[PDB]
């Protein structure tokens, strides 16, 4: 039969993989340093990928791509979209965006900054880095001079991004919110989209006049579970899923969540992937990979939909953990290792 | 003209050998009685081929080269092979009983014993040479002989011959095939002791060989003889610039110049293109570009890794046959938009080309087919340290309960030599890291 | 490389013996000593274990000793009798009577001089000798205390060789006295000090084999010996015929005795024979690494294999043997220590046993070998706490003492193997 | 991506292409850790010896 090796204990969606395979009786688990396995569930961080594939007689699959961290650490997506001819130095999908070091924007950041001064337009922006876990290390300012004394004063790398002053409000509240998709990758860059989403809203009415609260305007589930009250009177745990909110965007906006949002987020999920899938294929090498990603939208008043981030080691929403893991095993293991309808959408390419 | 001594030692060290020298002598058009009808030049010369070879007044030409082993097994068949004419008896040196798949029995215990005779022989060579450039050395990183005896030699060497030149081929090891299991004790052992002594250093994985085998040869279990008359071309491609008319790499030197910015770092990958069953009557002949390309398929490289994921500090592309430098530059072009080749920042992001005009030599009846023009491209990347981690990952597996520790002591070897040579593996890691990680 | 064969004792002659008309048989040498095969790859390894004197004859380099005459008399009268050198025969008169220290101290004593005599004729014969190999019981007096007084003996003349036994571990299940465990114990402290490679073969598993699988109601030291003849073919088949692997005695140490005490191991063969079916590679590979066919009775699934050699012999699909190794790994993943990468390496030789196409022959060192130390100390233990039938060795100058000291290093062995039984990376 | 320094012979020729521009032990010695290690083999052989005589 098949075998696995367990690397991170604290990944709440392998956890349930693994529980998966071992339920069917065709997968055994051997200990974390058992280099006789098929399937690698690897840790997030210093994943040994050149110890992979020289097991003779062993096809091995790892649930990471090597090198996707360009994709999911927010100062290289900077670079990265900016640098990509694929992605062009402008795509319209992306706020503007700069690097700021405390191969540095710290001046063009500026001129931007101080031509929107000029023309007296929005001109707020949010500072952050994938470093601040839990909406610690977050700085929604309008003016830049707080926002840079900001980041001097840590050691880590940021950026700074226009922040989207025209939010789509659910209703009734005036409750801003985020989308979250689930993305799967397999070993022959096939991009399998979840058909299951959610919406990670805000339980407070959106603010725009003072950003020092700072509940309203980020969406995170930590910050909303502890920070707000009223949080789940709309929904259990602020959490809105598609049905809902397509129904919702029919009675108030006379339109459907595909029509509106779903065609550009499909865009992105394909542009992004396919911009970095020369780099990160392991359609030629002696071992594979699978990753499932978790990339955050945000919808403006306008119905268009911006990119917020990639993360490349999602949990998954409680009520979507089996179909969602079921779907892992069906459509990234078995397919590699076979034993004896459809969730996803395939985003052709 | 400056001359070029070749060394082989071991099992593997020697059977390469003996698959190098019979593909130069077709290459060169030498017969196996060492006779060269094309040579017009009787008893004597300064020609390109005559780098490798020397010349008796009765127009044999002769290997310059020495067979070390310490069995007699596979030193005999080259004393009754199809060459055996070629080499004369000084020229292969073997002893009683071997290394035993031992460092220590190959370094201290025996090598102690041979290493003044093996110079000895070496010294004769040289005595011959107007200009001596240096030595390549053939040998398994896992054999008792080729690691154990190859360091020695390689200090000894440093010794005698200060100025010159010392390349290796080194065989890398591979369970597939592997005898042994202390080779990763070996290995590391071995790279400690041979590193400040090597200016160039081509490793060979025997996994990678064995694969491109079965994959591309269609062979179902190959052997020793398949492995090594594929390792030949690519060691061939590598030193033709050695012994025919050229400007890239003409000399030992060129190849640290060229390969090597940092001397620790000194370990090019190569890739080969294209390797074809010749049991394929017909096969499409594959273009510059189709073959150019195929030399950033990790499939076709000498050593498994991933050159996405580390730095170019130098490329070297060796074409033979039917090439013209516009095809290379259209290819190159084309390659550098689809392909992710970062060069770290204080080299130059180019690729130095050689065209030799003579399409490969295959073995007639071999597994390879003739070709109208391969390649082999070596490229000092950062990637293949990939190769040092697995290693040093099974050294530390079972140095940490000093499994077989107590084979080498017995041959008076200290322990402290392991964790010395293994802390030299981790700054040598930490070397490649340095250079082309962010 | 030569290697000089030595057989001590009743059962290390008898097995000895049978070994030597085995392989005589592979080799293509008749009972005379000459040569009828019909492939070069009969000879060109013959001189492993064969002189070769004038008239193209092959003398086996086999040294006979014993301390009755009987069972010589009989290796002499036997089918291949003829064909052992006879300066090669040294046999005393008195008997052991099954006394270690018989073998060891006083009668084995006054013969051991002869028996260096004639291994120092055979070594000086050898272009470079590999080593030796002794056969011998550990549960009798010549064999076990005698033999073992020889190895000192030969380790002393030739400390740089290696030396590797077949040694017969005693069952109650098939016992002739009940002071095999006392014997046992002594030897196997000299085994652990004095040997580089040591095949243990348990005449409890012997028995069981022939009890329950070759379905022998009535096994005789005769049908033990079958298997152990053909146990010993092929564990020195990769000796004998051109290979890469384990091609010699210290590169075979080199790669399965991580350990120098740790160096027992469990042999293993299939098909078990006493039948016309080809035998496929699976077979061939289940078969032989199923507790049932190891000459050890010992589970393996008790503890972990920290190395393994797997010989097979005939002519096979060498895929599909790389493909069944690789499989049944996976099977017993658990059972292979982590910290010695690729722990079990793999030989083909084309020339099959006689009688068979195909077959296998299973080399494990595993610490659950410790389940026959185990045994035997316990038995050791049930006499020694009550000083029984110690007159017997008290009688020829032994002091308990060294009953004491043997039993320590023994408990000490097996807790060693423990220690690296739950050992992890 | 500019091409330099081409060399043509009548067997071939070479060139470079550039597609952007950048931003011992003594002999004594060795003797000493051989004879050091052959003493180490030495002395234990000699315990070994001194074992056996006991
Ligand atoms: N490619 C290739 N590898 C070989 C060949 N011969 C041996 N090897 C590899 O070399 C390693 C074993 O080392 P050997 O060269 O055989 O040992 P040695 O140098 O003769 O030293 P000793 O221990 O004294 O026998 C293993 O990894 C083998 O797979 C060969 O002819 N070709
Ligand atoms: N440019 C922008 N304009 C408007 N709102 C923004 C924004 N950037 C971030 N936000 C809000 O801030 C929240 C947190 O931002 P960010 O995504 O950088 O944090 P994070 O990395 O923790 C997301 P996750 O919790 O999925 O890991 C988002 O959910 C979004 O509501
Ligand atoms: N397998 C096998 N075991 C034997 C044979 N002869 C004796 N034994 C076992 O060996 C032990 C007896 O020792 P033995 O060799 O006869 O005494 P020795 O002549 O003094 O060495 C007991 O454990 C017997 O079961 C034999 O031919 N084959
Ligand atoms: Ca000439
Ligand atoms: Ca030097
Ligand atoms: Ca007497
Ligand atoms: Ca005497
Ligand atoms: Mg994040
Ligand atoms: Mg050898
Ligand atoms: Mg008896």
């Amino acid at each position: 039969m098949y075998t696995f090796v367990v690397r991170d204990e604290n990944s709440s969606v392998y956890a349930e993989v693994s529980r998966l395979l071992l339920a069917t009786g065709q997968w055994k688990r051997l200990r974390k340093d058992n280099p006789r396995f098929n399937l690698m569930l690897g840790e997030r961080n210093r994943l040994p990928f050149g110890r992979l594939g020289h097991e003779p007689g062993l096809v091995q699959l790892v649930n990471y791509y090597r090198g996707a961290d360009k994709l999911c650490r927010k100062a290289s997506l900077v670079k990265l979209i900016k640098t990509s001819p694929e992605l062009s130095e402008s795509c319209t999908w992306f706020p503007e965006s700069y690097v700021i070091y405390p191969t540095d924007e710290r001046e063009v950041f500026l001129a931007a900054y101080n031509r929107r001064r000029e023309g007296r337009e929005g001109n707020v922006w949010i500072a952050k880095s994938s470093a601040g876990a839990k909406g610690e290390g977050i700085l929604i300012s309008s003016e830049a001079s707080e926002l840079l004394d900001f980041i001097d004063e840590q050691g880590q790398v940021h950026v700074i991004q226009k922040y989207l002053e025209k939010p789509l409000l659910l209703e009734p509240g005036h409750r801003k919110f985020d989308i979250r998709s689930w993305v799967l990758v397999d070993h022959l860059y096939n991009i399998y989209l979840y058909r299951e989403g959610v919406l990670r809203t805000s339980s407070e009415p959106y603010n725009s006049a003072n950003f020092q609260d700072k509940t309203c305007h980020l969406t995170n589930h930590c910050i909303q579970k502890e920070y707000s009250k009223n949080y789940g009177r709309y929904e259990e745990g602020n959490e809105m899923f598609f049905e809902e909110f397509n129904q919702y965007l029919m009675d108030a906006l006379n339109t459907t969540l595909e029509n509106s949002i779903l065609l550009q987020i499909k865009h992105i999920i394909r542009s992004c992937l396919m911009c970095i899938e020369p780099a990160i294929s392991t359609k030629h090498l002696h071992y594979q990979s699978f990753q499932l990603f978790g990339f955050d939208f945000m919808v403006d008043e306008e119905l268009k939909v911006w990119l917020i981030e990639v993360n490349g080691a999602p949990a998954c929403a409680q009520k979507l953990y089996a179909e969602l893991c079921q779907g892992i095993v069906d459509v990234a293991i078995s397919s590699v290792f076979p034993l004896a309808t459809s969730i996803f959408i395939k985003l052709h390419h | 003209m400056r001359e070029c001594i070749s060394i082989h030692v071991g099992q593997a060290g020697v059977q390469i050998g003996n698959a190098c020298w019979e593909l130069y002598c077709l290459e060169h058009g030498i017969q196996p009685d060492g006779q060269m009808p094309s040579d017009k030049t009787i008893g004597g010369g300064d020609d390109s081929f005559n780098t490798f070879f020397s010349e008796t007044g009765a127009g044999k030409h002769v290997p310059r080269a020495v067979f070390v082993d310490l069995e007699p097994t596979v030193i005999d068949e080259v004393r009754t092979g199809t060459y055996r004419q070629l080499f004369h008896p000084e020229q292969l040196i073997t002893g009683k009983e071997d290394a035993a798949n031992n460092y220590a029995r190959g370094h201290y215990t025996i090598g102690k014993e041979i290493i003044d005779l093996v110079l000895d022989r070496i010294r004769k060579l040289a005595d011959q040479c107007t200009g001596l450039q240096g030595f390549l050395v053939f040998h398994s990183f896992g054999g008792g002989t080729g690691s154990g005896f190859t360091s020695l030699l390689m200090e000894r060497l440093s010794v005698d011959y200060g100025k010159k030149s010392k390349l290796e081929f080194s065989i890398y090891p591979a369970p597939q095939v592997s005898t042994a299991v202390v080779e990763p004790y070996n290995s590391i052992l071995t790279t400690h002791t041979t590193l400040e002594h090597s200016d160039c250093a081509f490793m060979v994985d025997n996994e990678a060989i064995y694969d491109i085998c079965r994959r591309n040869l269609d062979i179902e279990r190959p052997t020793y003889t398949n492995l090594n008359r594929l390792i030949s071309q690519i060691v061939s491609s590598i030193t033709a610039s050695l012994r025919f008319d050229g400007a890239l790499n003409v000399d030992l030197t060129e190849f640290q110049t060229n390969l090597v910015p940092y001397p620790r770092i000194h370990f090019p990958l190569a890739t080969y293109a294209p390797v074809i069953s010749a049991e394929k009557a017909y096969h499409e002949q594959l273009s510059v570009a189709e073959i150019t390309n195929a030399c950033f398929e990790p499939a076709n490289q000498m050593v498994k890794c991933d050159p996405r994921h580390g730095k170019y500090m130098a490329c070297c592309l060796l074409y033979r046959g039917d090439v013209v430098p516009k095809d290379v530059n259209a290819a190159i072009a084309t390659i550098k938009t689809k392909r992710s080749i970062q060069f770290v920042d204080w080299c130059p992001t180019g690729f130095k080309v050689g065209i030799n005009y003579q399409p490969p030599t295959v073995v007639p009846g071999g597994d390879l087919a003739k070709v109208q023009r391969a390649v082999c491209m070596l490229s000092n990347t950062t990637a293949i340290a990939e190769a040092w981690a697995r290693l040093d990952h099974k050294f530390d597996l079972m140095y940490a309960k000093r499994a077989f520790v107590h084979w080498y002591v017995g041959e008076g070897m200290e322990e402290g030599e392991f964790s010395e040579a293994r802390e030299d593996m981790a700054a040598l890691e930490k070397d490649y890291e340095e250079v082309g990680v962010d | 490389r030569e290697i000089v064969h030595i057989q001590a004792g009743q059962c290390g002659n008898q097995i000895g013996a049978k070994f030597w008309e085995v392989i005589s048989d592979e080799h293509g040498i008749d009972p005379t000593g000459s040569y009828h095969g019909d492939s070069d790859l009969q000879l060109e390894r013959i001189n492993v274990y064969y002189n070769e004197a004038t008239g193209n004859k092959y003398v086996p380099r086999a040294i006979l000793v014993d301390l009755e005459p009987g069972t010589m008399d009989s290796v002499r009268s036997g089918p291949f009798g003829q064909i052992f050198r006879p300066d090669n025969f040294v046999f005393g008169q008195s008997g052991a009577g099954n006394n270690w220290a018989k073998g060891h101290y006083t009668e084995g004593a006054e013969l051991v001089d002869s028996v260096l005599d004639v291994v120092r004729k055979e070594s000086e014969s050898c272009d470079c000798l590999q080593g030796f190999q002794l056969t011998h019981s550990l549960g009798g007096g010549t064999g076990s205390g005698m033999g073992t007084l020889l190895i000192s003996k030969i380790r002393e003349e030739y400390p740089d060789r290696i030396m590797n036994t077949f040694s017969v571990m005693p069952s109650p299940k098939v016992s002739d006295t009940v002071v095999e465990p006392y014997n046992a114990t002594l030897s196997v402290h000299q085994l652990v000090e004095n040997t580089d490679e040591t095949y243990c073969i348990d005449n409890e598993a012997l028995y069981d084999i022939c009890f329950r699988t070759l379905k022998l109601t009535t096994p005789t030291y005769g049908d033990l010996n079958h298997l152990v003849s053909a146990t010993m073919s092929g564990v020195t088949t990769c000796l004998r015929f051109p290979g890469q692997l384990n091609a010699d005695l210290r590169k075979l140490a080199v790669n399965m005795v991580p350990f120098p005490r740790l160096h027992f191991f469990m042999p293993g063969f299939a098909p078990l024979t006493s039948q016309y079916r080809a035998l496929t590679v699976p077979e061939l590979t289940q078969q032989m690494f199923d507790s049932k066919n190891m000459m050890a009775a010992c589970d393996p699934r008790h503890g972990r294999y920290l190395t393994v050699a797997a010989i097979f012999r005939g002519r096979m699909s060498m895929k599909e043997v790389d493909e069944q190794m690789l499989n049944v790994q996976n099977k017993n993943s658990s059972y292979f220590v982590e910290w010695i990468p690729n722990n079990v390496k793999t030989a083909v030789c084309d020339i099959p046993p006689r009688g068979l196409k195909m077959s296998a022959t299973f080399i494990g060192n595993s610490t659950a070998i410790q389940e026959l130390f185990k045994r035997i100390s316990e038995q050791f233990t049930a006499m020694f706490r009550r000083k029984a039938f110690l007159h017997w060795y008290t009688g020829e100058g032994m002091d308990e003492m060294e009953f004491t000291e043997a039993e320590s290093n023994m408990n000490d062995l097996v807790s060693e193997y423990q220690q690296y039984q739950d050992a992890t990376a | 991506m500019e091409v330099i320094e081409l060399n043509k012979c009548t067997s071939g020729q070479s060139f470079e292409v550039i597609l952007k521009p950048p931003s011992d032990p003594s002999l004594e010695e060795i003797q000493k850790k051989l004879e050091a290690a052959e003493e180490r083999r030495k002395y234990q052989e000699a315990e070994l010896l001194k074992h056996l005589a006991e």
